[PDB]
DNA sequence: CCATGGAGTCATTTTATCTTGTGTCACTTACAGAAAAAGTATTACTAATATATGTTGAAAA
C-alpha cells in the first residue's frame, strides 16, 4: 500500500503490516464506548474511549 | 485571473457565465478559513502583518 | 528477520511493558539490541507541469467535493498517460477530466460521466471521446462498472422534503434491481432508469414532482424518461402489481428488450453480410484536380471544406474517392467485383478525359459486415468476462466494443442480436472471429447452432481475379455513359464560372499569400 | 522553495549556539538516564537521610 | 636664521552594531513570453446499431 500502484494485479492485496496499538498505562482500564463512523471524505474512522 | 483565461482565446461565442468555476475557485476563502481558526495564526495579505 | 547469535529463535517480541522497550527472542531470553533508536519533534520540463497538473486537477477536483484521496489516487494516472506520452497533443481538460474519471470509476463512486463532463462547453462526445482512447492505449480493463444504486443517493439529498424519501429509496432499489431483472436496464443511461425509479416510487409516495426536477439531477429529457414510464408500463405485471404490498411479486417473466420487437413491427446458419469494404488505388501521376473535374457528371471540388474531388456514382452503386497527389480510396464495396472493377471505371474518366493515370495500388484497408442472432443477449456479463477482449460503456454508446488481434478486428456487439464488425483485413476473418466468439454468445444466455462449414463462399483473390486486373486495360468496363459521365463544355464553363464565381476569394486570398511571397523580401 | 520565507533555515552554526542543543544545553546539560521523577509526602517516622 | 603656513599625523568623538538574556514539563505542528515538435482534431466518406434531443407536428381527445 506504500507504494506506487499499477493497474496491473492478480490475486494478493493479502500482505498486511498489521500495527494494532497497544493500551499501555500503569493499571487497569475499561471500554465502555467505542464509535464507527465517517466523516465527510467518506472513509472509515473509529474513535473510542477508556 | 480565472476569468482571463477564458477571454484570452475566443473561439466561437463563450459566455456560459464562468460561474461554476466559482466551486473550483471557492473554499480558500472557506477550508482556508477553517485552517486558520484551527491554526491559532493569521495571515493577513493586505497589510502583510501576521 | 534476524536470528537470535544462540539460541537460533527467529520469533521476536518486544516488552514495551516496564518502558524499558527492549526486543527479545521468546527462544533465547538475549536482547538483539539496546534501545532503540527513534525520531523526534522546481525548474524541470516535466515537474513544474506537474504542479501544474495537481494544481488544475486538484482545484477543478474538488469542485465536486470528490474525495482528496480519489484525486491523489488519479494525479499518479495522469503521470501514467504522460508516460505513455497520451498527454501530448489534445486539449488539457478533455484529458485532466478522463484522469479523474478513471479513478472515479475504478473505485466505483456517484458521479457520472455526462454529469462530470458538465463544468465546461463539453459536448460529452469530446471528453468520452478522450477518455475512450486514452483506454485504447491503456490495458486497463474491467474495472469501470456501474448501477443506479449509486447515484440514487446523491440524487435524494437534491430531492428534499423529508426522509421518506429514503424509505421511498429503499423502495426504488427493490424496484431498480427488479428493473435489472426484467431485463429493460440495459442500453439505457444509468440517470434515466435511476431517476426513473426515483419517479415511480414518488409516484408511490403520492407526491407532487415534476421531469423538470427529476432531470435537474439526471441531465436527460423528459420525453427521454417517460419512454421508460411506458417502457414500463408494457411490461407484465407492470399495472397489475403497480398497487401496494412493495411488489411482494419478484419474479422474472420473460426478458424482451424493445430491441428485436423493432425487428418485429418491421417483419452459425446465418451468414454474415458483407457491408462495405475499403480499399485505395493509386494512378501514379499527380493532376490537377481542378481542371479534370471540371468535365464530370459527378464531381465536388471544394478546397475550402474538403481538399480534393468527390467521385461517386449509382452503378455500380460505388463511391470511391481521388486525390491531388494521383491516389485515390475506393469506398461503396459490398464485395471484390464492385470493388476493382469500378475502380477501373474511375480511371476510363481521367485516362479519357486527363491525365495518364494507370490503376495501380490497389489495397484492401478495411473491411464491413454485419448480423442478427435473433434472441436478446446479456452483454454486462461478457464485458464481466472477456473485458479483457471487451469494451463496454454502458451508455457512453450502446454498442459494445470487443478487441480481439487473432485474427484483428474489433467487434460490435448488441443485446438485440444484431451484431456488426469492421476494422476487418479479410473475408475469411469475418467467419474466424465471427463464429470464433459465437460459442460465446451462445455460451452466454439466460433461461442456428451449427457453423456449418468454416468457409464456403470463394475468397477474396476468386473476386480480385474475376475483374481484369491490368492497368491498361481500360475500356473494357467502360459503361459508355462514361463518355455521358463528363459534362459538355459550356456546363464546366459556366458551372466553374460560378463555382469560381464563389471561390475566386478563397483562390484569391490564396494568391494573396503567394503574393506575400514576394514580401518575404522586406 | 515556495517563495513564503518560512524561518526555518539556519541551525548549523546555531546548532551549537543558544537555548536546548550543543552549546550547553544538551552536551553540559546532557540527559540522563537510571532516573525517575513523583511528587512528595512525609514520613517523620522515616529516619533521615 | 627664522616665520608663517601648509601638510601630514595622530588623539578623539560620535556615531551604528550585537550579542545576550534564570532552567523544566505538557503535548506539541521560483517569473513571461518564444520558438519548436508534434500529434491530434477536422475535414471527407460508406456503414450498419439504438439511445438521446428535439421539434414539431400532426394527429388524436
Ligand atoms: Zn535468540
Amino acid at each position: 500500500s506504500a507504494d506506487a500502484p499499477n493497474p496491473n494485479n492478480v490475486n494478493v492485496q493479502t500482505q498486511y503490516r498489521e500495527a494494532p496499538v497497544i493500551y499501555r498505562g500503569p493499571e487497569p482500564s475499561h471500554i465502555d464506548q467505542v464509535m464507527m463512523s465517517v466523516s465527510d471524505n467518506d472513509q472509515a474512522l473509529i474513535k473510542v474511549l477508556l | 485571473l480565472s476569468i482571463d483565461k477564458v477571454l484570452k482565446k475566443p473561439n466561437r461565442a463563450m459566455e456560459y457565465d464562468a460561474l461554476l468555476s466559482i466551486n473550483v475557485h471557492s473554499n480558500n476563502i472557506t477550508s482556508g478559513l477553517n485552517r486558520a481558526i484551527s491554526t491559532g495564526n493569521w495571515s493577513l495579505k493586505r497589510f502583510k502583518m501576521e | 528477520m534476524p536470528v537470535c547469535k544462540n539460541c537460533h529463535g527467529t520469533e521476536f517480541e518486544r516488552d514495551l511493558s516496564n518502558a524499558n522497550n527492549d526486543l527479545v527472542c521468546k527462544a533465547c531470553g538475549v536482547v538483539s539490541e539496546d534501545n532503540p533508536i527513534v525520531s523526534e519533534v522546481a525548474l524541470e520540463s516535466r515537474e513544474a507541469t506537474l504542479n501544474n497538473a495537481r494544481r488544475k486537477l486538484r482545484a477543478v477536483s474538488y469542485a465536486l467535493h470528490i474525495p482528496e484521496y480519489i484525486t491523489d489516487a488519479a494525479f499518479q494516472w495522469y503521470k501514467l498517460a504522460l508516460a505513455n506520452n497520451f498527454v501530448q497533443g489534445r486539449r488539457s481538460q478533455n484529458v485532466i477530466a478522463s484522469c479523474l474519471y478513471v479513478a472515479c470509476r475504478k473505485e466505483k463512486t456517484h458521479h457520472m460521466l455526462i454529469d462530470f463532463s458538465s463544468r465546461l462547453q463539453v459536448s460529452v462526445y469530446s471528453i468520452g471521446a478522450t477518455f475512450l482512447k486514452m483506454v485504447k492505449k491503456l490495458h486497463i480493463t474491467e474495472l469501470p462498472l456501474a448501477d443506479p444504486s449509486l447515484f440514487i443517493q446523491h440524487f435524494a439529498e437534491k430531492l428534499d422534503l423529508a426522509d421518506k424519501k429514503i424509505k421511498v429509496v429503499k423502495d426504488a432499489v427493490k424496484l431498480a434491481q427488479r428493473m435489472s431483472k426484467d431485463w429493460m436496464f440495459e442500453g439505457r443511461r444509468p440517470a434515466g432508469i435511476a431517476g426513473a425509479c426515483i419517479l415511480l416510487a414518488c409516484r408511490m409516495n403520492n407526491l407532487r414532482r415534476t421531469h423538470t426536477e427529476i432531470v435537474a439531477v439526471s441531465h436527460v429529457a423528459e420525453e427521454t424518461l417517460q419512454q421508460r414510464l411506458n417502457e414500463f408500463k408494457n411490461t407484465k405485471a407492470a399495472k397489475l402489481s403497480v398497487q401496494k404490498f412493495r411488489e411482494n411479486d419478484v419474479e422474472d417473466g420473460e426478458a424482451r428488450p424493445p430491441s428485436f420487437v423493432k425487428n418485429r413491427k418491421k417483419e452459425s446458419g446465418i451468414v454474415p453480410t458483407l457491408q462495405n469494404i475499403v480499399a485505395t488505388v493509386t494512378l501514379g501521376c499527380r493532376l490537377d484536380l481542378k481542371t479534370v473535374a471540371l468535365h464530370a457528371r459527378n464531381a465536388e471540388y471544394n478546397p475550402k471544406r474538403f481538399a480534393a474531388v468527390i467521385m461517386r456514382i449509382r452503378e455500380p452503386k460505388t463511391t470511391a474517392l481521388i486525390f491531388a497527389s494521383g491516389k485515390m480510396v475506393v469506398t461503396g464495396a459490398k464485395s471484390e467485383d464492385d470493388s476493382k472493377l469500378a475502380s477501373r471505371k474511375y480511371a476510363r474518366i481521367i485516362q479519357k478525359i486527363g491525365f495518364a493515370a494507370k490503376f495501380t495500388d490497389f489495397k484492401i484497408q478495411n473491411i464491413v459486415g454485419s448480423c442478427d442472432v435473433k434472441f436478446p443477449i446479456r452483454l454486462e456479463g461478457l464485458a464481466f468476462s472477456h473485458g479483457t477482449f471487451s469494451s463496454y460503456e454502458p451508455e457512453l454508446f450502446p454498442g459494445l466494443i470487443y478487441r480481439m488481434v487473432k485474427p484483428k478486428i474489433v467487434l460490435l456487439i448488441f443485446v438485440s442480436g444484431k451484431i456488426v464488425l469492421t476494422g476487418a483485413k479479410q473475408r475469411e476473418e469475418i467467419y474466424q472471429a465471427f463464429e470464433a466468439i459465437y460459442p460465446v454468445l451462445s455460451e452466454f444466455r439466460k433461461m442456428s447452432g451449427s457453423p456449418r462449414n468454416l468457409h464456403l463462399l470463394p475468397t477474396t483473390d476468386t473476386y480480385l481475379s474475376k475483374v481484369s486486373d491490368d492497368p491498361d486495360n481500360l475500356e473494357d468496363v467502360d459503361d459508355e455513359e462514361l463518355n455521358a459521365h463528363l459534362l459538355n463544355e459550356e456546363a464546366s464553363k459556366l458551372k466553374e464560372r460560378i463555382w469560381i464565381g464563389l471561390n475566386a476569394d478563397f483562390l484569391l486570398e490564396q494568391e494573396s499569400k503567394r503574393l506575400k511571397q514576394e514580401a518575404d523580401i522586406a | 522553495n515556495g517563495g513564503g520565507k518560512v524561518k526555518p533555515i539556519r541551525g548549523f552554526c546555531q546548532r551549537l549556539k543558544g537555548k536546548q542543543g550543543r552549546f550547553r544545553g544538551n552536551l553540559s546539560g546532557k540527559r540522563v538516564d537510571f532516573s525517575g521523577r513523583t511528587v512528595i509526602s512525609p514520613d517523620p517516622n522515616l529516619s533521615i537521610d
